[PDB]
């Protein structure tokens, strides 16, 4: 599709240089014309200087000719020219997006594959804790700790790094909530 | 800005636009149905969230906040003087309380995600209008850049012109002077009269012949310097309302994130009233100690819906 | 194909999102309760009660 | 506004893992870059997981352990405490000492993790180097062939403003001739075919120019087509590796500063450990020593262990 609308527009653009031409080149053989034509008309009034009649008269033929088709031609193009060019910039739009579109989906897969591995790490983090409480179960019930030494690691635990835990929960909840702590 | 001051902001700035009217550029004519499609849609999404949204959230969350205001704490003990079987009651109508609650700010969040998608849409009908105009923009100066060359090269056929003008009144000029010197040398010289005269038809041609050209060149060269005005007013409105357009559309993306951040903080309080409903029954159903333990928690959760209720206060203020 | 990735993001925007800020409500629950523990049971009390 | 050590290392894990892989399938010349790329990421995102996940994490345990165990012990009793055998003291500076050689070991330990956490993070520092290096010499390669690309479709531009040149010539020579041909047609009527020759020559000269540059252009729009394509092609080649480029070199800075953050950290558990060891020495030598001398390292000690506090709130400030 693009290759053929840069053809379409190089076609376009080569008809209005050569309308263009054909008027420039036009207007110099009128005026070059007018010129051998009014030489060659006091020259018939004097030989045999019709041939060079015919050639200034067949100057400013051409040349006026040369003017009104590539006014037409102009006239008619350009039109089509501002079609052409919108058609392609559409296109290149609609290409980019579509191409961001896609980059979009990859990006949110890789959101989601971090997204696993986050919430994996905090089922793990519980697995931790509850086979950690399971454990301090059985060294109670087995009589290698009691409630009295307990009570001291989890006292010691609220000083520190609990204590810790829970700013942290004030703060990330802040965070999404976007305020200030 | 609190969150609810930018996305009030957006509000009335998107409220503050006026519609467009490229009627006089056939080539933004779409450009036109979108952008006062898109815009009419944003207006109605702002009224919403400024008459309807706004008040409704701040006041859920008065009646929250005045409720737990009360009820700051949990009795997990058994206050002095109280049957066992009023505390029961007293604890049962706070769980009752609580779940509305929840209920409400669970309702609360609901609302705000259908005000996430409403700014979402609006967000994103602008990029597409920014889009749109850009590339009718990028084709525009595509086409300015050849009306430019095509200006350049006509210039020459005036240029050719004005020569012929030029060249055509010097052989008058000069013509008439041979003529008369050819005139007065009998004194045996038609010869140079005839030459003479010669070049003043001459000259009289090109003068009248580059007349011609030259009318008619100024008006290739002016039909094509209309089309590049045009051209050029064309880009500079898209460009005006595009840069109006990016502005909004940053405005909006604000309001998004905003919007979001309430998202969360109302999740939060909905899930720690959750927690304080789960502590309160599983202290309600349970052993004398083990009854202290849970309604001991259900306190530690109230001063954690207080919290929650101050950050979505300061969201709002 | 853009409509049904809008989908996904939905999905997490309002399904999974809510279960993460919950995770975070459960976790604040359970310190409260750990916390409360030997707030509850005063110095010296049967190993009975702390296995409950 | 300045973050810690840990946030440093912490946002440049996280922003390695939101990175997506790269598909340079459309660039034949970029193939190489892409599995650099692609290796490069993905061993990055490895080690970043592994710095969140499992050295952070233990980092601030072992840090915890050590600042608990010196909070409480905060102090060495040089003098024999109120009511206390001196065999008894004695116990309580040897468990004091085995305790903080316990402290030392972990240090130790921890600086061990550290320096794995370094090299990693200067491998990927690496790593992205030599991708934005290896892009640059290939947008430098496409810069090159641009140029003359540029220079060969103006020189092209030539044959295309030719062959128009030969359609309006042609153009004028038959509009010209048409009308020599019918004066010249009308004047043997009137007695003239040198002209009628001469405007029919015009004519078909002119019919031969238009149809030859015709031939001539719809061919040069074709070459120069063909290599404003090939220039489109590097354009987009070029604008693809400055952009993943540009990605790369801000990595690079990240991973630089991380890389920076985890040699201050290493710094800061080599005062610790050593700090522990000069304790350990005091004690020691406190332990086996006379009256005074006793006395004498035992000060020494209750000096170290205000400055092992001091290592201690250095490493926190690190992590916060
Ligand atoms: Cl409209
Ligand atoms: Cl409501
Ligand atoms: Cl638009
Ligand atoms: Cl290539
Ligand atoms: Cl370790
Ligand atoms: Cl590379
Ligand atoms: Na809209
Ligand atoms: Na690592």
């Amino acid at each position: 599709v693009l290759a053929q609308l840069n053809g379409d527009i190089d076609k376009v653009n080569a008809a209005i240089d050569g309308a263009i031409a054909g008027i420039v080149a036009g207007g110099l053989l009128v005026i070059g014309g007018a010129f051998v034509t009014a030489i060659g008309a006091v020259a018939d009034f004097v030989g045999t200087s019709t041939p060079v009649v015919i050639g200034g008269v067949a100057m400013m033929v051409a040349g006026a000719g040369g003017i009104t088709a590539g006014a037409i031609v102009l006239h008619n193009s350009l039109g089509a020219r501002q079609d052409l060019y919108q058609k392609r910039s559409s296109l290149n739009s609609e290409v980019l997006i579509a191409t961001q579109i896609g980059n979009g989906y990859k990006g949110l897969q890789v959101q989601a594959q971090n997204a696993v591995t986050a919430a994996t790490q905090m089922s793990n983090a519980w697995d931790s804790l509850t086979s950690d409480l399971g454990s301090l179960i059985t060294d109670l019930d087995k009589g290698i700790t009691s409630g009295d030494d307990i009570r001291q690691l989890w006292l010691t635990a609220a000083d520190t790094t609990v204590k810790t835990v829970l700013t942290d929960v004030t703060t990330i909840k802040a965070q999404i909530a976007g305020v200030s702590p | 800005a609190s969150q609810a001051m930018q996305i009030q902001t957006y509000c009335n700035s998107v409220k503050q636009q006026v519609p467009v009217d490229f009627s006089q550029f056939p080539n933004l004519k779409d450009n036109q149905t979108q952008i006062n499609q898109g815009l009419d849609l944003a207006k109605g999404h702002a009224d919403l969230y400024l008459n309807t949204i706004q008040p409704q959230i701040i006041t859920n969350i008065s009646n929250i906040s005045n409720y737990f205001a009360l009820q700051n704490a949990i009795p997990a003990v058994l206050p002095p003087g109280s049957t066992k079987a009023q505390w029961l009651r007293q604890l049962s109508v706070i769980k009752e309380q609580a779940t509305e609650y929840q209920r409400l700010s669970s309702d609360t969040r609901l609302v705000i995600v259908n005000l996430n998608n409403n700014l979402i849409t609006d967000s994103s009908n602008f990029q597409g209008i920014v889009v749109n105009l850009n590339s009718k923009v990028q084709g525009d100066n595509g086409v300015l850049a050849q009306l430019n060359g095509d200006i350049d090269k006509v210039n020459a056929a005036i240029d050719g012109a004005i020569a012929g003008i030029v060249a055509g009144g010097l052989l008058v000029i000069g013509g008439a002077f041979v003529t008369a010197i050819g005139a007065v040398a009998d004194f045996t010289s038609t010869p140079v009269v005839i030459g003479g005269v010669a070049m003043m038809v001459a000259g009289a041609g090109g003068i009248t012949a580059g007349a011609i050209v030259l009318h008619n060149s100024l008006g290739a060269r002016q039909d094509l310097y209309q089309k590049r005005s045009s051209l050029n007013s064309e880009v500079l409105i898209a460009t005006q309302i595009g840069n109006g357009y990016k502005g909004l559309q940053v405005q909006a993306q604000n309001a998004v994130t905003a919007a979001t951040q309430m998202s969360n903080a109302w999740d939060s309080l909905t899930s720690d009233l959750g927690s304080l409903i789960t502590d309160l029954d599983k202290g309600i159903t349970s052993g004398d100690d083990i009854r202290q333990l849970w309604l001991t928690a259900a306190d530690t959760t109230v001063k954690t819906v207080l919290t929650d209720v101050t950050t979505i206060k300061a969201q709002i203020a």
